[PDB]
């Protein structure tokens, strides 16, 4: 049953990036606020590197087997930055309460959209060579440095760039299920 | 004699995700700009751009159409405002396109009473949206919210309507004219202005 499939997937997708907004937001009011930040943030994503449509039109020209297989790659990405992140921040004693909570809430999501991507998939594409390429994150000693200000701006672009990631995989998401259940006539 | 004080660029909005308009203002105190120009780069090139559309934003604004515009993506953006005896830059401004999402009103609120056989009657509510959003393919999902009141009542009553573009209304009070209005958000971003709002008389007979 696809339709149960991508309406459950794209209510997972639109709330992990729900909480990943209000994780960054909380973040920024409160530990970052006070400087440049945001321009230390430029161009530092690990999923940089993989060739993603930026605009209506290039999502359109993507082949459908090639696209799903695409967010997959994104999501099984974050399956190891995001146990770091919920790893470090527990093991804090004054640990932000609001913050851990949806690191927490995210890692755990994140798996439950896997398993329907992974369902999807084989759904409608039952073929497809099982062969894992996705890029790996690998900042696990700057979250772990003593000096606060590069602590905190390895932080911070990790949030900047899970809020933008997940925005990317629903709205990728979104444009799949009308797609492939509407013939775009959504 | 003066140098343009320092503009400020102040907002930006994307009213589809597929075209975005910036706006900024000339500092007070400094003298009379006679020409701004307002530049860019975008996280991941060195390539410095002019704003490619200076009039279809109006005054003091730069227009970012299709081909210069995309998602997920910082744009990194100055204005400078400059006269014969000198010039001013404006604070770079970082805007990511995905965050700025801010539709335009829903279009044609229309409204009518209904009162069907022995099944409650209601008001039917129906709307569409804006033009130049794309819902079809899934690029773009907005969501809608319906108030309404009538005239010196303190309280509007709000209903969320999700991705629907009709509703129902259940017991309003009979013989009582309200003021209807709709309004929509994508998925992830800013709620637009309520449409202008439509009337209706709900018949004393209800
Ligand atoms: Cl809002
Ligand atoms: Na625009
Ligand atoms: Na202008
Ligand atoms: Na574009």
């Amino acid at each position: 049953m696809l339709r149960d499939l991508f309406d459950r997937a794209v209510v997972l997708s639109a709330y992990i990036h729900n909480l990943s907004s209000e994780m960054f937001s909380e973040f920024d009011k409160r530990y970052t606020h006070g400087r440049g930040f945001i321009t230390k943030a430029i161009n530092s994503c690990h999923t940089s590197s993989l060739a993603t449509p930026e605009d209506k039109e290039q999502a359109q020209q993507m082949n459908q087997k090639d696209f799903l297989s695409l967010i997959v790659s994104i999501l099984r990405s974050w399956n190891e930055p995001l146990y770091h992140l919920v790893t470090e921040v527990r093991g804090m004693q004054e640990a932000p309460e609001a913050i851990l909570s949806k690191a927490v809430e995210i890692e755990e999501q994140t798996k439950r959209l896997l398993e329907r991507m992974e369902l999807i998939v084989s759904q409608v594409h039952p073929e497809t060579k099982e062969n894992e390429i996705y890029p790996v994150w690998s900042g696990l000693p700057s979250l772990q440095m003593a000096d606060e200000e590069s602590r905190l701006s390895a932080y911070y672009n990790l949030l900047h760039c899970l809020r933008r990631d997940s925005h990317k995989i629903d709205n990728y998401l979104k444009l799949l299920k009308c797609r492939i259940i509407h013939n775009n006539n959504c | 004699m003066l140098p343009p004080g320092k503009p400020e660029i102040f907002k930006c909005r994307s009213p589809n995700k597929e075209t975005f308009t910036c706006w900024w203002r000339p500092g007070t105190d400094g003298g009379l700009p006679t020409n701004y120009s307002l530049t860019y780069h975008r996280e991941g090139e060195t390539l410095m751009h002019e704003c490619p559309d200076y009039i279809t934003g109006g005054p003091n604004s730069c227009h970012f159409g299709k081909q210069y515009t995309s998602m997920w993506r910082t744009y990194i953006m100055m204005v400078n405002a400059t006269n014969q005896m000198g010039s001013s830059f404006s604070d770079e401004l970082y805007v990511d396109v995905t965050y700025i999402v801010q539709p335009d009103p829903p279009l044609e609120l229309a409204v009518e009473v209904k009162q069907p056989e022995d099944r409650k009657p209601y008001l039917w509510i129906k709307w569409s949206p804006p033009t130049l959003i794309d819902l079809k393919t899934g690029w773009f999902t907005l969501l809608y919210e319906i108030r309404l009141k009538p005239e010196k009542a303190a309280e509007w009553e709000i209903h969320f309507a999700g991705q629907q573009t009709e509703f129902k209304i259940l017991s309003l009070h009979p013989g009582q004219k309200y003021l209807v209005q709709v309004r929509c958000k994508p998925d992830h971003g800013y709620w637009s202005a309520w449409s202008p709002a439509t009337f209706i008389q709900i018949p004393s007979d209800f």
